[PDB]
RNA sequence: AGUCUGGUGCCAGCAGCCGCGGUAAUUCCAGCUCCAAUAGCGUAUAUUAAAAUUGUUGCAGUUAAAACGCUCGUAGUUGA
RNA sequence: AGCAUUUGUCUAAAAUACUUCCAUUAAUCAAGAACGAAAGUUAAGGGAGUGAAGACGAUCAGAUACCGUCGUAAUCUUAACCAUAAACUAUGCCGACUAGGUGUUGGAUGAAGUGCUUCCUUCAGUACCUUAUGAGAAAUCAAAGUCUUUGGGUUCUGGGG
């Protein structure tokens, strides 16, 4: 804790994680990027987002 | 179903006068009736039912002037997935009957784990509260603790144990020939039982502990 | 007073045999030149009184065994069920009375009272696997594991075994409501042996 | 010769229940065990009868293990109802 | 989850499955010596059994309760 | 020769612990070995201790609290830097929660949290659990 | 992931290893279905992990491999 | 390694004891050195028994072997050498800490049999028996324990057949 490397590298990929949405508004530490989990990370992908707003009616066509 | 529990404390927890495992795990009492532990594992009104898994079955055999005489023997994991493993073994001349014998030998073995956190409080105990090591013959096997989101690792026997216990994160290791399964098993689970066994910090407080089942429970003892 | 200390002082419970025993030399009062051990007594009786203490804390007399493999104990250990409610184990022992749930034998009790832990050895080893406390009735060659409280005595003499039960049933007695510790009790004494 | 374990818990069963209606006397033993134990075979019942005599001829001359007859229970229960010098140097000793 | 006992000789820890340590529930006396309602409990390890040590380790624990008075 | 005094001594006290006595009378005595019993006790895990004087070396009477899970030394002091630390305390101990790892360091001896709030390495003197 | 369908018959042959094959082959030769990875997948050789099987961390030496025949002793290493 | 007749001589040795002296001299040790059974070599004695070799009689299917009878070299001493043995507490050596009892050899301390003798306590040796919620693969081991809860010090050795 507050070693200074650590906290901005730390500050950096948080901030990173909410650039990318992969934490949202809910979960704000180090330890929720532990929490992280693979699910979470395929969600990002466009073919998801596609068939979940329902421009098309299931991820291969997505 | 139809039950009959021989042993007074037996009828206790059959009426309920024992609400939980956890009381006799504190007053350390020795259970030769399998109705016990169905009555606490349950389907419903339990949280969390055990779940079974016959984890390695080996032919064994005596040999004589005449025929092979083949005995069966059964080693069976159990698991709630939240705290309280097992694992039971039992060899027997007949394979339904060493899978029957093997899983009451395991609900008669069933042990509380203790879990710990990483570092910081997360409200979730998820990973060994400390390094722990269990030995059987040549092999001694070793759980070590693990951050969050660090999954349990090792044979498929361990991975499996562990899940039973419901480690979520560990790091294992082991030392000594991995092939004896049996032996393998055993060590994991003695390494598994001292979790809960271990002295700690948080234990030096001086603290009050309660009377017997033997006494609260005397005159309903004397009763039937 | 004096009385029941000076009874057990003429009783032959002081001669120790053989062999101190390194852990009971702190009940041994001095080697005898004759190579005999005395024995304190004095903390004996006290400690006596201790063993009647936890016997009455446990709340029925049903749950507490008695065992002597010896033959004139095993009339003793008999004549003391009688007087308070504890059933007796005399004869051959057999190890699954504490061990084996569905043995026709079988005992669940909270306590164990022992005759001597020379001759009735098995039953107390048995006894800590079944997590029974064991108070013993002691002797200088007799082993001291698994027994919490020891109460030192001469376990050969018929006399000594005898008078430690009656001292025993009179405390207990006392204990329990049945007669005022200030009266004498005399309810069939000194009848506690045979050939 | 010999006699097996079934007849010898016969044997046993009987004294314990039955000592009142037993003699010495084979032939009336032979009867007694009849009329008290519904045996299938004469060799058999004449086994019972005999070890039954045998235990009869043992019993008086003295007590036999493994049965129990509530008379003589009856009566063992009914039957068994400062110092000097040499004595003294151990209490002396003490104090 | 629980707290386990812990030995009273020893200040040790006592597991669930250890099955041998016992609880020694002491009688408190009335001034006539009488059994009293209240009693005083003390939990004996196995481990102390089996090294045959309960004997001496309940003298000094009862010395310091103060229901033995010669302490050894 | 007598070799490693430290060691012996908490060996000793590790034995006396794990027999479950919870008193011993050492027989060697050194500032640093009475140091060390004052950073255990510092830690919790020792109560009281008498040091009794003689000429030659003193002797140390130690009451123990039931408490010990395990006492050890580095042998020798081996020196070791700053971040080399971090490795060492996840090596040794059994958990991160507890478990000390002590050094010596300019300032005198004292835990791995210490020497870290310092900033300052040392020789890695011994540990308890 | 198949006691799948035919052929060969201790032969032909295959198969890191165990093995399969002496007539009804769940391993050979076809055919069929199924399974793994995928525009990549086989094969050899070298190399790291595997190996706390070279061991500072971190090995072993009563009986499995391994205490110099014994003692002294300079360098060496260790130093109330 | 090994050492048993008697006495003498020349010698070394350890423990006990010490309000004796010194003041860290130490521990284990590559290199090097000393000693090192039985056999073997070489020379002088001596050379009885025993007896590698060798010779016969058997035994037996054959038997050059076991067995019988004989029997050189050797065994023995001195003088040189030789330097290996299952030269095995198959356990390197020193260090501390752990658990009891039965013994036992050498001393010192106390008390009572009749100065001596015994017994008690205690040291340094030394075995055994039981116990190891100690260890180990178990046998077993009070060391092979106190070693994944792994670092008391150090020398040597091994890496499937």
């Amino acid at each position: 804790e507050k070693s200074s490397k650590r906290i901005f590298q730390g500050e950096a990929l948080l901030r990173r994680m909410v650039r990318q949405g992969l934490l949202g508004e809910n979960e704000e530490k180090l330890d929720y990027v532990l929490g992280l989990t693979l699910p979470k990370l395929l969600e990002r992908r466009l073919q998801t987002k596609v068939f979940k707003l329902g421009l098309a009616k299931s991820v291969h066509h997505a | 179903k139809n039950w009959v529990p021989v042993t007074k404390l037996g009828r206790l927890v059959k009426e309920g006068k024992i609400v939980s495992i956890e009381e006799i795990y504190l007053h350390s009492l020795p259970i030769k009736e399998y109705q016990i532990i169905d009555y606490f594992f349950q389907p419903n009104e339990c949280s969390h039912p055990l779940k079974d898994d016959v984890v390695k079955i080996m032919p064994v055999q005596k040999q004589t002037r005449a025929g092979q005489r083949t005995r069966f023997k059964a080693f069976v994991a159990i698991g709630d997935g939240n705290g309280h493993c097992g694992l039971g073994v039992k060899c027997a001349k007949e394979v339904a009957t060493a899978i029957r014998g093997a899983i009451i030998s395991a609900k008669l073995s069933l042990i509380p784990v203790r879990r710990g956190y990483w570092g910081n409080k997360i409200g979730d105990p998820h990973t060994v509260p400390m390094k722990v090591s269990g030995k059987c013959g040549s092999v001694r096997i070793r759980l070590v603790p693990a951050p969050r989101g660090t999954q349990i690792v090792g044979a498929p026997t361990t991975k499996k144990m562990l899940n039973f216990a419901g480690i979520k994160d560990c790091f294992s290791s082991s030392c000594g020939k991995t092939k004896t399964k049996g032996n393998f098993l055993r060590a994991i689970f003695n390494a598994l039982s001292k979790t809960y066994g271990y002295l700690t910090p948080d234990l030096w407080k001086v603290t009050n502990f309660d009377k017997s089942p033997y006494e609260e429970w005397s005159d309903f003892l004397e009763t039937y | 007073k004096e009385e029941s200390i000076a009874k057990m002082l003429i009783c032959k419970v002081h001669i120790g045999t053989k062999n101190l025993e390194n852990k009971m030399k702190r009940y041994v009062y001095t080697r005898a030149k004759d190579g005999v051990h005395i024995i304190n007594l004095a903390k004996t009786y006290e400690k006596l009184q201790l063993a009647a203490r936890i016997i009455v804390a446990i709340s029925n007399p049903a749950d507490v065994v008695v065992v002597s493999a010896r033959p004139f104990g095993s009339r003793a250990v008999l004549k003391f069920a009688q007087y308070t409610g504890a059933q007796a184990i005399a004869g051959r022992w057999t190890p699954g009375m504490l061990t084996n749930q569905i043995i026709q034998k079988f005992t669940e009790p909270r306590l164990l009272i022992v005759t001597d832990p020379r001759t009735d050895a098995q039953s107390v080893k048995e006894s800590a696997y079944a997590n029974i406390p064991v108070i013993a009735l002691c002797d200088s060659d007799s082993p001291l594991e698994h027994v919490d409280i020891a109460i030192p005595c001469n376990n050969k003499g018929k006399e000594s075994i005898a008078l430690m039960y009656w001292l025993l049933a009179q405390e207990v007695l006392y204990l329990k409501g049945v007669i005022p510790r200030s009266e004498p009790w005399n309810v069939m004494v000194d009848m506690f042996l045979w050939r | 010769r010999v006699r097996t374990k079934t007849i010898k818990r016969a044997a046993r069963q009987i004294v314990e229940k039955y000592y009142a209606k037993l003699t010495l006397d084979f032939q009336i033993n032979k009867k007694i065990t009849e009329e008290v134990a519904i045996i299938p075979s004469k060799r058999m019942k004449n086994k019972v009868a005999g070890f039954v005599t045998h235990l009869m001829k043992r019993i008086q001359k003295g007590p036999v293990r493994g049965i129990s007859l509530k008379l003589q229970e009856e009566e063992r229960e009914r039957r068994l109802d400062y110092v000097e010098p040499d004595t003294l140097r151990m209490i002396k000793s003490l104090g | 989850i629980y707290i386990p006992r812990k030995c009273s000789a020893t200040s040790r820890l006592i597991p669930a499955k250890e099955h041998g340590a016992v609880q020694i529930n002491v009688g408190m006396v009335d001034a006539n010596g009488v059994y009293n309602g209240k009693t005083e409990t003390f939990a004996i390890s196995g481990h102390v059994r089996q090294n045959g040590e309960s004997d001496a380790c309940l003298n000094r624990l009862m010395y310091e309760k103060k229901l033995l008075s010669f302490q050894n | 020769v007598r070799m490693s005094v430290l060691a012996d001594c908490l060996k000793t006290i590790n034995n006396a612990e794990k027999r479950g006595r919870r008193q011993v009378l050492i027989r060697p005595s050194s500032k640093v070995v009475i140091k060390f019993l004052q950073y255990m006790q510092k830690k919790g895990y020792i109560g009281s201790f008498e040091i009794v004087d003689d000429h030659r070396s003193g002797k140390i009477v130690v009451n123990l609290l039931g408490r010990i899970n395990k006492c050890a030394v580095i042998s020798p002091r081996y020196d070791v830097k700053l971040d080399e630390i971090e490795k060492i305390i996840t090596s040794i101990l059994p958990s991160r929660l507890f478990g000390h790892l002590i050094l010596t360091t300019p300032y005198g001896i004292m835990d791995h949290e210490e020497a870290r709030r310092k900033h300052t390495g040392g020789k890695v003197l011994g540990f308890f659990f």
